């Protein structure tokens, strides 16, 4: 009757069953197992109910609905207990990383989008001072992610864009998110996101020195964000300035930090509104066909043509004639999988070096379920990827082989 | 006054910064100079990942100190240029 009773919400039979199964040694583990199966069934049903809709808020709310129902059930009729809670966590961990017949797992994308929708100043599906509770609840699903690596990278890109373009609602709220992600997934693992966040704040404070620098002398002020390149995913998109004395900023930063290299991301800079949305905030060419504005000074023409197209088709320029206006990411994530591949190869190189220092000779049959134990904190790799590591490290002078009648991988140092 | 001014105004510049390499996964170690090398990453060392032990040559390009030391103990050439090491 355990199977029949744990799948029933009502009445005394559950209650006294839990008492008598606390008594028997074989009782509580069977209850735990049946409840784990029940939780996996319910969670899979709840997640799979959203076919072709795939709304991130409703996805997270489905997982949290199952979690809330089972927590309430456990406290109401079983007991608040580590074993039932662990069964819930394990089952939902198994659930969240999807296995649909015609689509690879989309959960880390939806979870990154949930965080961005929380933090956006638009705040369409979520609202400030409720976002705190929402992102507290998000930790429940955050612990359940298998490829925390993929979720972290996907959130990192949209974090970068939101903070650079000022789309985030509150800088403090972004820090609160990053702290919650750090305690959920690891401070060391989320450190790069923390550095990316820190760049805007520290550079904003450093602009208090840059303004004094600009006023110190003439003939060589504006805000700067200087970005720590090893963490940031954004690039220059290989662009005229609104204020246009950027070499003063370069001189200031170099003199302040004698030991740092730097380059300018003109594609991402922004200005200020209005002439006398009121949008003039990007790519102040100052001048006619849009293509003729490629007559700039010496500059990367790739970026130039991109900015020309952007300027032509937003708001401001109202081929035979032109005039000015009278008044006023799934493909990218799929692309980011490439950077994920590079990062995973680096990570597996480190992990394989640790494994090789632990045991100096091995074979791939033993390497299976050891690399998973050494990588599951971030991701759950494939055997082809593990072999992609090993069969290059043999020629990197990391691994060596001499055996003929059997497998081998011998550490090199 | 006209609508075509594009006046000089308040502006928000953006830039990257790094330690002094054209990095492209610098050949002594398949890592960024702003991140731990393979040995320190495998060990998960307590050193600052952003600045593990950065050092500069006489040519003023940067290297990981551990990696250049290990390279120096076997070959007499600069790792990034293959000229005489200095
Ligand atoms: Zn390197
Ligand atoms: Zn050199």
């Amino acid at each position: 009757e355990c199977h029949n009773i744990i799948r029933q919400e009502k009445k005394n039979d559950m209650a006294n069953m839990y008492v008598l199964l606390r008594a028997v040694s074989t009782g509580l583990p069977h209850m735990i197992q049946e409840l784990q199966n029940h939780i996996h069934d319910e969670g899979l049903r709840a997640t799979s109910n959203l076919t072709q809709e795939n709304m991130p808020t409703l996805f997270v709310e489905s997982v949290l609905e199952v979690h809330g129902k089972f927590v309430q059930l456990i406290n109401t009729v079983l007991n608040g207990d580590q074993h039932f809670m662990s069964a819930l966590d394990k089952a939902l961990t198994s659930v969240v990383n999807y296995r649909e017949p015609k689509s690879v797992c989309k959960a880390p994308e939806l979870l990154a989008k949930y965080c961005d929708n929380l933090l956006k100043k638009s705040a369409k599906g979520m609202t400030e001072n409720e976002v705190e509770d929402r992102l507290t609840s998000f930790i429940t699903v955050f612990k359940y992610i298998d490829d925390k690596d993929v979720f972290q990278k996907f959130y990192a890109r949209m974090l970068a864009k939101r903070l650079i373009h000022g789309l985030s609602m509150s800088m403090d709220s972004e820090e609160a998110m990053i702290n919650k992600l750090k305690q959920a997934c690891g401070y060391e693992f989320t450190s790069k996101l923390h550095r990316m966040y820190t760049d805007m704040s520290v550079s904003a404070d450093l602009n208090n020195k840059f303004n004094n620098f600009i006023k110190n002398q003439d003939t060589v002020s504006f805000q700067i964000y200087v970005l720590q390149a090893g963490a940031w995913p954004l690039t220059q998109a290989p662009p005229q300035e609104l204020e246009k004395s950027v070499q003063m900023f370069e001189l200031f930063y170099s003199q302040h930090f004698s030991g740092r290299k730097l380059t300018w991301l003109h594609y991402l800079c922004t200005g200020e509104v209005k002439m006398n949305v009121a949008m003039v905030t990007t790519y102040q060419m100052a001048v006619v066909s849009y293509k003729e504005l490629q007559d700039s000074t010496q500059m990367n023409e790739k970026e130039l043509t991109k900015t020309i197209k952007s300027l032509l088709d937003v708001k401001m320029i109202n081929e035979s004639s032109f005039s000015l206006n009278m008044n006023f990411t799934p493909q990218e994530m799929e692309q980011t999988r490439s950077a994920v591949d590079e990062d995973r190869k680096m990570y597996l190189q480190a992990a394989i070096v640790r494994i090789m220092k632990a045991r100096k000779v091995l074979r791939h049959n033993a390497l299976i379920q050891e690399v998973i134990s050494q990588s599951r904190a971030r991701f759950n790799p494939s055997i082809s990827m593990i072999k992609k590591c090993i069969e290059v490290l043999i020629d990197k002078q990391y691994i060596e082989r001499s055996q003929a009648s059997a497998d081998e991988y011998s550490y090199v140092a | 006054a006209g609508k075509k001014r594009f006046e000089v105004k308040k502006w928000n510049a953006v830039a990257l910064w790094a330690w002094d390499i054209v990095v492209d996964n610098c050949a002594i170690c398949r890592n960024h100079i702003m991140d731990l090398c393979i040995e320190c990453q495998a060990n998960q060392a307590s050193a600052t990942s952003e600045e593990c032990t950065v050092a500069w040559g006489v040519c003023n390009h940067a290297f990981h100190f551990h990696c250049i030391s290990r390279w120096l103990k076997t070959r007499q050439v600069c790792p990034l240029d293959n000229r005489e090491w200095e």
